[PDB]
């Protein structure tokens, strides 16, 4: 069977704007959340979210090429970038058909769709930009980058709400080893902390409004939660065959063992009480790469600190490992970072990746009162120390009760 | 400031380019490295900061610096 | 060995049928489905007609509490899946439930209803904005309501990869059977395109045909007076199923989806190369993945969506790809017919392509009065074809960002 | 009852349900089926018709088909 590696990360965070300040910040247990500043926040219910500071592309992105992509492509375009340089690889004209992408986005580029929709009230179709199509669908990251980098091999995009960045990921693997591409470039870039995406997301009642204290208000599996907080940024990892990263002498973080995926068929946005979606995907993840819900050491949980989904996370869990389930470890690192939508599950994945290069595990901030009857320990408060810990998990559910769940393990 | 200055600052933006790069005879696509959508946003610039309609036909004729100048001077 | 994957059910809405049956018998009669907008004021707009689905009713599947909760790309997904579920005549058990997934995108997603939102908020503030705004616009909801209606539990996923979502949707659908993730799968793609912002933006790249006088000629691909594609509505749902799992409750067979092939352009954001490199790597990479020469492809049913570049660089694809055998390969594209339905494209061109393979039949490329000169390919024009020995077809699709993908069905 | 009986209507409507089943005393969540996002475009509902504007702290405790018409009448 074909084995797929990590060569190589990239990462634009609120708590960072590369992998190793973005890991530095989350091991110290760092809010990257603060008040919104770029529109008006005096109507919006919630004023606050998590924001990508002192952004810089213009050394990647031209001006002409930036105002031709939306926020969210130019996260996903920086991000690509860095994982594409720490990998190392040398695209030839005979590599350039086995490497492609696989990058996504749960809703894309809200801002220059509000902007194009903004124009076209105001004085018709003729004020519509003619970059308005590529500038907002979600594929439009992986076309860049294939053209930036001159990659010829397969190029998808999943969009899977909450879930896109694992998807993304899992299926670049098994692309990788179906034997369609060598490399692939994977995961997801959002930027929904727009108006129309804050405003959405609080007409569903699926924010926080904590404004008095945004840094305390991300508080997954605390018991005076009251909805997620949104966050921006993109998470890219390389994936590599094993034999090809070797004979090219790669840097080889951790190596892709398990993907499931699973889907609720309960609701449109909430999940079923005992998580029989999230449990399902875990242990397809387990069975594709061949071990034990005990194996795992660590688990980056979805954790969004909504009072239902954490929950249903922390059932799934119990369900899933039983009597490890007082043994393995579980965080939600959106206690620090918010939420990034379609690029959770990227960001994510290169936290339980770096876990297993480092030992330690990042926390469950704001943490302060757990929910009753919950028996898990959630790393409150402090990174975690760790030694032994060969397997990570990453969970990410999304709208729609679509589920995905990956595993990792070291070397 | 005169309006081949105007002309030129908005192409030298919209293109991004140095404004000694902005010459007369100098064609959008072949010298100053436009595609379609660079151009017809180019146009619609132009449109906007002289408060001209521009018709579609009439605005492929114009793929020079000095087509743009001619244009905003004529109407 | 390798599991096979056969497609066991069928379901469509396009702007020529609002089932497949139908939709099948007008394209075989060279049926053009194009007609002036009218649901909205289009004097300011260059492009005043698309292929819009006429007549639609979906209260018997979804109730009008639930329709104002979605998008109408997604009430197409989910009229045209549930008619694919119906013609398996799949019985779903719990025990089946956790074997059973779909893979459903879109292109763009729910431009109405993103409208109708952000209008509500620039009007009376985001107090104005509606609960259901994210669920009832972004692309993966088809699937997640077809789960949700079946109580299929086996895995979701949704691409949205532009004009090529339809082929990749039901390609890696096909990979997901292949793996052992799944048994079956609701596999296709919804779009809904025709508003204001989806007209308005994609004559702003200048992409639209302008012949508002005869909006029945303006798509003819490889045609000397084409001006770009016509916009296109409707959905296209697959059923693929494991061969065994297929056969064991005697399924219907349609035809078995051998071939799957991807690439990238690498070129540019919206031009294809002129060459049309990637599109040859795509069919290439579909044939070694059936395993077959291109002489026995017997039709090839085109993206063809009427720009004068994209048609030439198709053109030049399948010359290169074939060679000798170019001049005898059947090549047509219906989007003469129906328009370009976007993201659910490859999805319903998918469906022709099986349906060729059942009735040896060949839907025309209506409008080509004057091919281009140069190219002696025979791309079916005015009238269908009948043909006597055929067992594979080839769908393309090619999309922005130059991702581009094919399919290859084998009969029976 | 109507411009009172208004209520019992948009109620009906909102969540698809029958006028005989919309009784003074039902609970939206417990009778009629309604979800969170059912109760918010429901008295979204109510918001528009009526021309007035509601909290949400005073949109949490309208549960009940007599509860809505009892607070709107008041303001
Ligand atoms: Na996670
Ligand atoms: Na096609």
């Amino acid at each position: 069977k074909r084995r797929v590696v990590v060569t190589g990360l990239g990462m634009l965070s609120p708590v960072g704007n590369t992998v190793e300040s973005t890991w530095k910040a989350l091991l110290a247990g760092q809010s990257g959340i603060s008040l919104i500043d770029h529109f008006d926040t005096s109507a919006y219910a919630t004023k606050f979210a998590g924001l990508v500071k002192d952004f810089n592309c213009e050394d990647i992105i031209s001006r002409k090429e930036q105002r031709k992509m939306d926020a969210f492509i130019q996260y996903g375009i920086v991000a690509g970038v860095q994982a594409m340089q720490d990998s190392g690889l040398e695209i030839t004209e005979e590599n350039a058909t086995r490497i492609g992408a696989a990058i996504g986005s749960g809703i894309g580029g809200l801002g220059l769709i509000e902007e194009n929709h903004t124009s076209l009230m105001n004085g018709g179709p003729r004020k519509i930009s003619p970059f308005f199509v590529p500038s907002t669908i979600v594929n439009m990251v992986a076309g860049h980058l294939t053209i930036m980098y001159g990659l010829r091999g397969p190029s998808i995009s999943i969009a899977t709400a909450c879930t896109s960045g694992v998807h993304n990921i899992g299926h670049a693997a098994r692309i990788i080893a179906y034997g369609d591409a060598d490399v692939m470039v994977a995961g997801g870039a959002e930027k929904a902390s727009t108006p129309l995406g804050v405003g959405g997301f609080g007409a569903a009642r699926a924010l926080s409004t904590r404004n008095d204290n945004p840094q305390a208000a991300s508080r997954p599996w605390d018991k005076e939660r009251d909805g997620f907080v949104l966050g921006d940024g993109a998470g890219m990892l390389v994936l590599e065959e094993y034999e090809h990263a070797k004979k090219r002498g790669a840097k080889i973080y951790a190596e892709l063992v398990g993907f499931g995926m699973s889907s609720d068929a309960y609701h449109m946005t909430s999940p079923p009480e005992n998580g029989a979606g999230a449990a399902l995907a875990m242990a397809n993840a387990l069975r594709d790469a061949g071990i034990e819900a005990s194996q795992i050491g660590y688990v980056n949980a979805h954790g969004t600190s909504t009072p239902a989904g954490d929950k249903a996370e922390a059932q799934a869990v119990k369900t899933i490992f039983g009597e490890a389930a007082s043994r393995v470890l579980v965080s939600s690192t959106k206690s620090m970072t918010g939420h990034l939508l379609g690029a959770a599950g990227a960001v994510e994945s290169i936290y339980s990746i770096l876990a297993l290069r480092d030992q330690a595990v990042p926390p469950t901030i704001n943490l302060d009162n757990p929910d009753e009857g919950c028996d898990l320990d959630f790393v409150p408060h402090e990174a975690r120390q760790v030694s032994g810990m060969e397997y990570t998990l990453c969970n990410s559910f999304g709208f729609g009760g679509t589920n995905g769940s990956l595993i990792f393990k070291k070397i | 400031s005169t309006i081949e200055e105007r002309v030129k600052k908005i192409i030298g933006e919209q293109l991004g380019v140095k404004q000694e790069e902005v010459t007369n005879n100098a064609s959008f696509v072949e010298d100053l490295g436009a595609d379609s959508l660079d151009t017809v946003e180019l146009v619609m610039a132009l449109e906007e900061e002289f408060d001209t309609e521009i018709p579609d036909e009439e605005a492929e004729k114009i793929t020079t610096v000095q087509a743009a100048i001619d244009y905003i001077n004529g109407h």
